[PDB]
């Protein structure tokens, strides 16, 4: 009579990789590098915003494309290929720095910072803007003199902050088409614009030659006051910009979809997943597991598998 | 292993211990038959369990976008972005494979020592009513049936009761 | 523990044990007594001290500012900075994590080991003259006085001066 | 019948401790290796500390009323304070943060004359903007203009060889004024044109009238090199130039210095002192630290499985 | 070691062992004699060839200068990726400095671990003909010629030949 | 009576190791895992290197003197040494430092005419900063100017369609001249201004006269997309642009080249050559490297504990 210790094992193990081994077999296995791309933007949870058209840096000042998107409210802003944040030539200076800090804005809001005018113009419109005939961009005014040729007046207008949360302002300066271009819209010589505030200040001076309207920007605190100074050649803001809350900006060419919840994003949907790793894609946003380069890691969950013979 | 059972002086697994993960295979004048031990069982499922809670279902810190897919960013700082990230690649990616490669290693070990603490436990029960044969097994020197065998797996195996016959048999 | 002796077939420590890490207690015509083992003891301590000179008071690399608390710098460089700074924060967090860890996975075990060797040094130690309990105990089947007792701790027990006796006792 | 028992020690409250295999297994005994402990205060003991407090780093160059007392310094502890400023006259440095930099590190500086005597001009413009028992300018630099209104500006030519074994940190300032009869009344009529040039720089300014700022710029000048300065007014020249005395670490903080205790590891909120591993006191940190980690506590084991009687 | 064997009850090696790792050292009264372990010494090597493997020889990741040693780059720029690569520089040596020492831990206790295998394997073998001195010998209690000894190093002692013998010489009392 | 005892290997002298417990335990053998063992040359065995001298890497592009053997080069391993110089007309490169990273692995460049023809502006503009046979300038462009001292230079526009199946990498130069009077002899009186767009590139650029240079600028144009320039004056032209080859690698380095060692790691003090996965030689290398270490040594153990005899 006799008494015999043991222990399980299976015909078809799983190969694992240890320090001392490679490819030794044992009971079972579980992947720690997650494969499964789900090839959506999964939306349930939240309140996405797809721009579409529109670019998010036109939210601001308003192009026709995102005339639907003035003010908007999301805690996921998705970025689409298509989008465009102007529509006459120019461009944002520090672009990619205001893009970063709109995507997790929770959204924008807009206030009318209340500045009036006369003895200029203000209906400033262009063919390249077309929104039922011509006009512009809808946060913004375009300031003329009163006809061809006329001298633009030296001119102060300030605006303080009256919420408890920075407000964002934008200006443009209108660099005109030929050097008499620029004497036709505003006076004659040269031009200057100054931006002040209790912690910015920067001049500005127009180059004519290639028509464009570039856009510059800065963040005002509260109860403290921006001074502008500008004798032509400047877009003046009509609204500012105050951020809601919290979001996650997310650049992709993926649906979104309501049905499904997640919480990792990148350009080619989102990653569901408890697992450590992921070899889906290098670049994400939001909350995920770690990039890693290798296709599997395989981790033991049995013991080393012996088969009967 | 390092405790030499798993794939030692065990010969191999037993494909029918569906019940459990280690066991007894007993013989007698009544025939064989497989029993699985719980206790060894858990412990080495529990362990395995402990390294999955650790791994699986972490919450991960957020990350932002520091570059721009439709949009080029500046020359420069792209350049230092794609040599962070992929720096940070190459790290991870490092720890991954060790981390998987170490803890596998003490996996096996970890079962290979469930095995051994098992055998071990049985070889003190018995005390000088048996003598082991190198395999796995103990050649016990009386006559046990199902209930006595039971009564090793079970751990209410009183020695007192069949070591007198056990020694006559040993010595002559 | 992989060795299955501490939190395994000895059922618990002793609270008594004020001496070191592990011991002895034995039982005989004259009571109980707890003596300390010092070799398996400064064994283990040692090792843990070895841990420790290993992770404490170590020489750390000099790192200056990138960085400006009271002029924000260019948001496009502030950004990237804050994402590297984030992700070294997720690379020393999960470091440390898995360190500890692992360290203490080890030292239990790097214990158990010391208790077992020891179990084993005196099973060795007492030949065919005492049966295994199977709860950390040696059942001595001679009598074994205080000073033959003080002999199996500090390893001058002589088997073959009970070995008769034993035997006998043991049929 | 006699018997010898084996066993190990055990307290009746262990503490509790994590491992690769179970949460929360009791040991006998652990230790941190996460600082958790600051302290309050910029620990100075053993060092040579600056507390640059009203006076801005980049200041110290120029010298405005802030910084005169720190016009020379030696220092391998520079810590900045919130309400340091650089400037008297509104304006601002080329590369201020690149700067800031180097001088966090330079050990602190010495200064030098450049040599710089004028003939057919005033030297001595001065600011209501700079105060110092009256109207007073930048310690360091000098404030070119001509002797009387509307007077020309002679075209100037002045060159400073670096004499030293180590770099000379050379500054000097364009000067725009608030409207062109402004730069007419300081200087001459006509295109103002400041050039500087060494054998690794060349760069040419012209000031920008309208905006009312002393704008300072800066180079590196190697030993035995020499800079060249040519201009016909808007110039703010250097009387002084800087140079390093060795090894420092900058340091940012609203911490009060104390030297009473010693540390290597500095943050915005103090000094850690610890010879742990990990912290999890400041993510950003300056000197020779600990890890950062986002753990309050790790606990290591240093004794055995702790089973209680 | 974890294990005891190696710079435990076995006081301390052999340095006339060159044929192998592990070895057995008999005495009988044909003499002395030394032989190596081929299956022991074979699984240790195995072990640390493994190791080797995996440390050695491997795919290198790739390299790319983002600095200029010629002429400095911008300062900030300059500072941000000094910055980052010591940061990298901090975290290679730990990982590096804490992966050796761990596999020593390790590569010492799998080289105990093989000794302690071998030793209890021999135990196995020779059943209740012979008892355990201590000191990593095995006291035979009957008659092992040369070829007996040979007959343990290559497992294909019987122990059923020799009990009858060894259990006269062990049991040395009077059986009733 | 007879005995059987086990035992295991020793060495009189082993060598010393770290584990997690011990510091300089003795085990029978162990290995270094971290190389500090350098060549102090450029390992160029079984590959084609170019060692560009006198010649800055973005002198290729443009063409000054001491870069004329190598407007057009082809290689997998292209060092750049100390005294290379990538202008001969003071100036520099805009984004200098990501262009000399596009170019160091580039595999080299190939050269096409963008075929620009011009009527009523002189296009033979030199300068004896740029000698080569007399007065020079960059071989790849042109300095436009007027047709006499003073003359109006015409507002003016070229297109440079992308007519292959790779990037290219078009080059402009804007002259900054010494004075008001002498941007008014070479093209005429009045402001300057060029502009230059691709539908990805948009900038302008007005010449910032007071001390003589040209400052060179550059994009990446896409295949089939065109690059528009538009200039009334203080306008550089090119004449060729460049294309890739394929792929290589950049070193900066003043280690001999070594046609008899292979190697595929390299750095300012010559070549690493190791299969160890970790080097304390450099931190600054290019290619297929051993992660850098601080530490001088790391022995890994490939043997027991060591016990000598007694
Ligand atoms: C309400 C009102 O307009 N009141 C004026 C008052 O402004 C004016 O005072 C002076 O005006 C002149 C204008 O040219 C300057 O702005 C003076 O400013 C000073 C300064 O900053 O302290 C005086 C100083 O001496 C000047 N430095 C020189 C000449 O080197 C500077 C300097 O010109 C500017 O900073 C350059 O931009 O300006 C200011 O005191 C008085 C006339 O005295 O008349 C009132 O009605
Ligand atoms: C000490 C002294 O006064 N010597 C003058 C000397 O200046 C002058 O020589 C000419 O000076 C002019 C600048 O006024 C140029 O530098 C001339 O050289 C070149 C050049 O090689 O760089 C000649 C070249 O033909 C020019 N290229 C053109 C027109 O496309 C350039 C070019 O104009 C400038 O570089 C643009 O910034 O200049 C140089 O010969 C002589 C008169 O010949 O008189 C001495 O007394
Ligand atoms: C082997 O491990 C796998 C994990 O890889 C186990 O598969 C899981 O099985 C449960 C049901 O018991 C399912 O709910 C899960 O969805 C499965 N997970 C995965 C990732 O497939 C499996 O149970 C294990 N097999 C044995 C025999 O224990
Ligand atoms: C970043 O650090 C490197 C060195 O690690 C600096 O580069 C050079 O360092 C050497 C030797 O230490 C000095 O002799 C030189 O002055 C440095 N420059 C060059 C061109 O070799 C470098 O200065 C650091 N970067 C910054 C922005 O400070
Ligand atoms: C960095 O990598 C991205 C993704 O691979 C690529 O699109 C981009 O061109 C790279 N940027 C630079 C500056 O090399
Ligand atoms: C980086 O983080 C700090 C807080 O740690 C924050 O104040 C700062 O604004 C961040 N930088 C950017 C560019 O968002
Ligand atoms: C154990 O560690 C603790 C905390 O680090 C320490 O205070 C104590 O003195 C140590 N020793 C004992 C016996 O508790
Ligand atoms: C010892 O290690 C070295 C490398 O460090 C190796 O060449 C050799 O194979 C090893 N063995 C012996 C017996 O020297």
């Amino acid at each position: 009579d006799k008494i015999c210790l043991g222990h399980h094992a299976v015909a078809n193990g799983t190969k694992v990789n240890t320090l001392t081994e490679r490819g030794i077999e044992v009971v079972n296995a579980t992947e720690t590098v997650e494969t499964t791309n789900i090839k959506k933007i999964c939306t349930q949870g939240k309140r996405p915003t797809d721009l579409g058209q529109c670019g998010l840096l036109g939210t601001l000042i308003g192009p026709p494309q995102c005339d639907q998107f003035l003010e908007f409210s999301s805690d996921l802003i998705i970025e689409r290929r298509e989008g465009t944040d102007i529509c006459y030539p120019g461009r944002f200076t520090n672009e990619e720095s205001l893009r970063q800090i709109l995507r997790r804005s929770g959204g924008i809001g807009k206030e009318s910072m209340g500045f009036t005018y006369s003895g200029i113009r203000t209906n400033g419109a262009t063919s390249a803007c077309t929104r039922s005939g011509s006009s512009f961009y809808a946060e913004m005014k375009w300031l003329l003199s009163n006809s061809d040729n006329a001298a633009f007046p030296q001119m102060t207008k300030a605006y303080r902050n009256p919420r408890n949360k920075p407000a964002l302002i934008i200006w443009g300066v209108h660099h005109s088409e030929s050097v008499s271009e620029q004497t036709k819209l505003y006076g004659s010589g040269n031009k200057l614009i100054t931006v002040r505030s209790s912690k910015y200040q920067q001049s500005f001076t127009p180059n004519p030659g290639a028509r464009r309207i570039d856009f510059h920007w800065l963040l005002l605190d509260p109860n403290d006051t921006v001074t502008f100074t500008f004798n032509g050649a400047f877009i003046a803001p009509d609204r500012t910009s105050f951020f809601r809350g919290e979001s996650l900006g997310v650049q992709s060419d993926a649906p979104l979809d309501s049905s499904c919840r997640g919480d990792c994003f990148h350009s080619g949907g989102t990653i569901v997943s408890s697992l450590p790793f992921q070899n889906i894609n290098s670049r994400t946003v939001g909350k995920c597991p770690r990039y890693v380069k290798q296709k599997s890691l395989l981790l033991a969950t049995g013991m080393r598998n012996v088969p009967e013979k | 292993g390092l405790f030499g059972a798993i794939a030692g002086f065990i010969e191999n697994g037993w494909e029918g211990l569906i019940n459990g993960w280690y066991g007894f295979r007993h013989q007698n004048a009544q025939g064989e038959g497989t029993a699985a031990d719980y206790k060894s069982t858990q412990s080495a499922i529990d362990q395995i369990t402990g390294k999955l809670n650790r791994l699986i279902g972490k919450t991960n810190q957020q990350f932002e976008l520091i570059d721009n897919e439709f949009n080029e960013i500046e020359q420069q700082i792209g350049n230092v972005i794609n040599w962070t990230r992929d720096a940070m690649t190459e790290i991870w990616s490092y720890n991954a494979e060790l981390l998987v490669a170490m803890e596998n290693q003490h996996t096996i070990d970890l079962a290979d020592s469930e095995m051994s603490k098992l055998y071990e436990r049985v070889k003190k029960q018995l005390r000088e009513n048996a003598e082991e044969d190198g395999t796995g097994c103990f050649e016990i020197f009386h006559k046990c049936d199902d209930q006595c065998m039971e009564s090793i797996r079970n751990n209410t195996y009183d020695h007192t009761q069949y070591r007198t016959e056990s020694l006559q048999n040993r010595i002559q």
